[PDB]
RNA sequence: GCCCGGAUAGCUCAGUCGGUAGAGCAUCAGACUUUUAAUCUGAGGGUCCAGGGUUCAAGUCCCUGUUCGGGCGCCA
């Protein structure tokens, strides 16, 4: 029953390291 | 004007006359604005500040540290301490002004949900005359910026001893005392800013709602769901029973209909080749307003290809249990449906929810044997259902169709027992279109509804991907809705074409954000989780 | 052949399948692995091996049905943007009569599930040799020709599902749009902001200069205007006490529909307390440059304003963005000196601007007010040289009725606009927290609305009353997230970055 | 000049390590 | 749509059997250099939701609205 795994589009493990000014 | 005016007007006039006569006969028996007109006095003081160079609206104030960080950093000081070598700049709204002397005043800067004292002593101020000037300017409710050193009073109260206080934004209205606060529902809903200023639980409620929405997005994205933005208006009214919000477009010289549900566009996207999609957004239904219904409301809807409602029944369990544990810190919550003085219910959100089949549980409760699942469409079932509804003292307004009678019976019997989150599955096909038929039991569909505290929060079913049956149901809907005219505008002919092009076996799910917010904030009114509920304007003169 | 004949024949065939107990719409097919994972995990196979010990189930849409005899048929499965080959052979298939039966009912465009063993052909192509193929959902319409895929813009925009099926870059465009929105949300969340939701139906429209949509509420006999900007509610919330707020939402405009404007569009508006436009000017630099670097992979992008056959413009998104002043640069471009900024709300300045517009052949339909003339002059002279991102700041207060007055220069406001590829993407200013000046500005707008200039902002008593309770020094910022997607996805059309763009009805 | 630091409301230490189906 | 209620000072609330509406807070003026809901002294205020009526007199009674809290519906 666990659905097949698709990989997250918006990267993962915090891919975007937003540069807080 | 009006001859002899009205007895009322006449009456009103005399009192006045009597009022002014008594007033003059009293005060003179022995211009200053009356003290209750705080707005006029404050406005004139601010204007005088403007004209003589002391503009009370500075463009920029440089804040060094937030109040929460100040409290966290300097809570370790002993009473009587004064860090003369540390200078910080904070800002906030004045909530109290205790004048313990001509040269010692105490302010209560409230901001970010916390409070910080400000003990202004002219001895520590830069000079006496500017101390007097600034403390004469300041009033309660004014947004001010304080530069000073951290310290703790002899009592043991953390405070900032100011070297310079600047007025950032004066308040021109009386600010209610926090001991009484704001408790009028109409006043709280009309002025939400005052509600946030005076009440602290409102800010926590909205933080909780934001946390709810963030969690869902994160979970779905990790699963691999893509976020989409579907149109909010359409040129087609659609076949839904819910009344839409009509609108006019002058350039197209036509009417545009507000979105009721994004289901069709999501299914078209799944046809396109995007297996998992989701969208959190507003739906507009021109219907009634009560404690759990709003005409415009936020919902999260996702579609997952190569899934059925059985997989959704586990995904929903994981979503809800994880969200409740993440936000409330545990699995059990307390809900007050009637208010803080009514009965309190303990709602347990352990992972494995209860699952009940509608027909069997209804037979167990109603007490008798309803017909087989294939015979619901017969008028005999409608008749026996009407007999049961009448006998069991259940009231259903006309029309007394099988679907409406069954829904009334379900609400009366199967729904007073749904305190803990419960799945109600396998609806009759009549009560629900757009759901694939049940693969095993004839006459039933493949949907489920999640009910918490006797209220529906989730709704999911296997999507019907058969173009012929979907077209038949759409045409039946359009026939019922049109009552003449032409069904041309009550049938989506692009969704049908997409279905003919081919839709994989899909499962669709949809949750009401507002209702979940009310359940996780102990609010019995949907307006308590809406920032600005719609309130008709109060006629004024 | 005739698409109508193909549709009729396929409908008849599928009906025959239904009546024969061979249901072409199964309720569930358990997919074990995704196509992308299948490609990634079994790409190490040698050209010709056959892993008979592994049996996986995949699903997807058939894109090509090539025949190589009665015992070998190749299928081209397409899933998440990748390609897989299904070499159906009679030997490996569960049964011969069943191989023939399944090969006579499957055609291109059908959604099928394949259970089989991974392997590779002699030509070095990864494939899944099937043990059993299941038809999940037939395609009753004839898909467009392989060499003549969807190229008509109108057809692509009206039928987005066909565009997704045939064209692969559309999925990448929408993935990039989702990435843009997610990056903005993550940036603002990490900064300390709180996401909110403001009403989409307002008794009085306000917050921007636009023509609203009018709807009728049923429980409330009063009519309701659709949202044009959430500004007046964000400021009320900041008055309430929440210092940093933001909202990514849909705004509605009752203007014309073209290749750059849509009735409903997505914008992001954040509001900071104890800030000014000089701080937002740094935050915008940081976030825009970071988004470009995180999505494109570099700071330099290439944009084609008139299609791939036109000129290519290299836009650099180095964090520091160029900064210019409206009045000074407009004077330099015009080769003259405009009247003093403290005399901009008068009539002789309007006459001078009208004469300059006439001399410079700048076009402006009536009413020819000072604000509109200045906007036309700036668009014709200032924004046509802002290729790289650039800040145009210090606007006159006639062009901004909600921005705070400049500290040192009279008649100007504390605002800026971000212009990239000669188009505005951002708009930010220090909020006006003075109730009296705000009331004066609102009053002036009403004067105009009264006589023409219907676009003039409406009057709101509730917002002024809230301002009377004390609004801290705040700064507001708003970005239109449709143009950012157009520039990042290299599309000179809003309809390209919209899932279902509004289109003129066809006869 | 960078604005004073405000802690993220949504945990801020990647708390949304969601347990997925 | 129908039904049952509410509306009194900026905020939180009294007001009898119709006989001049009044408490705390807030606001205004003045004291008091360690107070936290500071305290102490003195002062003013409301078309009692708005309109009409009955009455010698109406917050108080009758009748219209207005806006709201609920309950039915409506959202298949
Ligand atoms: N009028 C409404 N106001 C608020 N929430 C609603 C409303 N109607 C439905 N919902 C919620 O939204 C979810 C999905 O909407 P629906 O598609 O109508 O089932 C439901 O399960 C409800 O929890
Ligand atoms: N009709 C429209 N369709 C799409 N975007 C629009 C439309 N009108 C304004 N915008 C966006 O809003 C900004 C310009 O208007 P404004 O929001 O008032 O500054 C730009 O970011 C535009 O992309
Ligand atoms: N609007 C739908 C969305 C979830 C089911 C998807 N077909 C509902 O809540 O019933
Ligand atoms: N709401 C404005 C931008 C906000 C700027 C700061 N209040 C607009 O759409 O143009
Ligand atoms: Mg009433
Ligand atoms: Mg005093
Ligand atoms: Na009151
Ligand atoms: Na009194």
């Amino acid at each position: 029953m666990p659905m097949y795994q698709v990989k997250p589009y918006h990267g993962g493990g915090a891919p975007l390291r937003v540069e807080l000014p | 004007s009006e001859p002899k005016l009205s007895k009322n007007e006449l009456k009103r006039r005399l009192k006045a006359e009597k009022k002014v006569a008594e007033k003059e006969a009293k005060q003179k028996e022995l211009e200053s604005v009356d003290p209750n007109q705080y707005y006029k006095i404050r406005s004139q003081a601010i204007h005088q500040l403007k004209v003589n160079g002391e503009d009370p609206y500075p463009h920029k104030f440089h804040v060094d540290i937030s109040l929460t960080d100040f409290i966290q950093k300097y809570s370790h000081l002993q009473p009587g301490d004064h860090l003369t070598d540390i200078t910080l700049k904070v800002a906030g709204r004045i909530h109290a002004k205790r004048a313990s002397g001509g040269k010692l005043i105490f302010y209560d800067l409230r901001g970010e949900g916390v409070k910080l004292q400000v003990m202004a002593n002219s001895r520590n101020y830069k000079s006496e005359e500017e101390f007097i000037h600034i403390n004469n300017k300041l009033r309660r409710g004014d947004i001010i910026g304080v530069q000073g050193n951290p310290g703790k009073t002899k009592k043991g109260e953390l405070s900032i001893i100011p070297y310079e206080i600047t007025l950032l934004s004066p308040c021109l209205h009386m600010l209610p005392h926090l001991h009484f606060g704001l408790k009028d529902k109409e006043t709280r809903y009309r002025q939400r800013y005052l509600d946030l200023i005076l009440n602290d639980f409102v800010r926590q409620k909205f933080i909780i709602r934001s946390k709810i929405i963030t969690y869902i997005r994160s979970f779905l994205d990790e699963l691999g769901f893509l976020e989409i933005e579907t149109p909010m208006m359409n040129i087609i009214p659609g076949g839904a029973v819910a009344k839409p919000f009509i609108t006019y477009h002058n350039e197209l010289d036509m009417n545009l209909y507000m979105r009721i549900a994004p289901e069709l566009y999501h299914k078209m996207l799944v046809v396109g080749g995007i297996d998992r999609v989701y969208e959190i957004g507003r739906q507009f239904r021109n219907e009634g307003i009560d404690l759990t219904h709003n005409p415009e409301f936020t919902t999260c809807e996702f579609y997952m290809a190569y899934a059925d409602y059985h997989d959704l029944m586990e995904i929903t369990e994981k979503m809800v249990s994880g969200m409740v544990k993440h936000i409330t810190g545990s699995y059990k919550v307390t809900y007050h449906p009637d208010g803080p003085e009514g009965q309190a219910y303990d709602v347990d959100f352990t992972p494995p929810f209860r699952r009940i089949n509608m027909v069997e549980e209804l037979e167990k409760a109603l007490g008798m044997k309803l017909p087989e699942t294939n015979l619901f469409e017969t008028e005999e079932t409608r008749k026996i259902l009407d007999d049961i509804c009448v006998a069991k003292a259940v009231e259903c307004p006309p029309p007394r169709t099988t679907a409406r009678l069954l829904d009334k019976l379900v609400g009366e019997f199967l729904e007073v027992t749904c305190i803990n989150p419960t799945f109600i599955c396998d609806h009759p096909q009549i009560m629900s279109p757009l759901a694939k038929w049940h693969r095993s039991k004839e006459g039933l569909t493949e949907r489920f509804e999640l009910f918490v505290m006797k209220k529906e929060i989730c709704n999911a079913y296997t999507e019907l991907n058969d173009p012929m049956r979907q077209r038949q149901l759409f045409e039946e809907q359009a026939k019922a809705k049109a009552a003449g005219d032409d069904e041309a505008m009550f049938i989506d002919e692009n969704f049908c074409t997409a279905l003919e092009y081919g839709l994989p076996p899909t499962a669709g799910w949809g949750m009401g954000i507002d209702r979940v917010a009310m359940f996780l904030t102990d609010s019995n009114n949907i307006k308590e989780v809406l920032l600005f509920p719609a309130m008709k304007p109060e006629d004024k003169k």
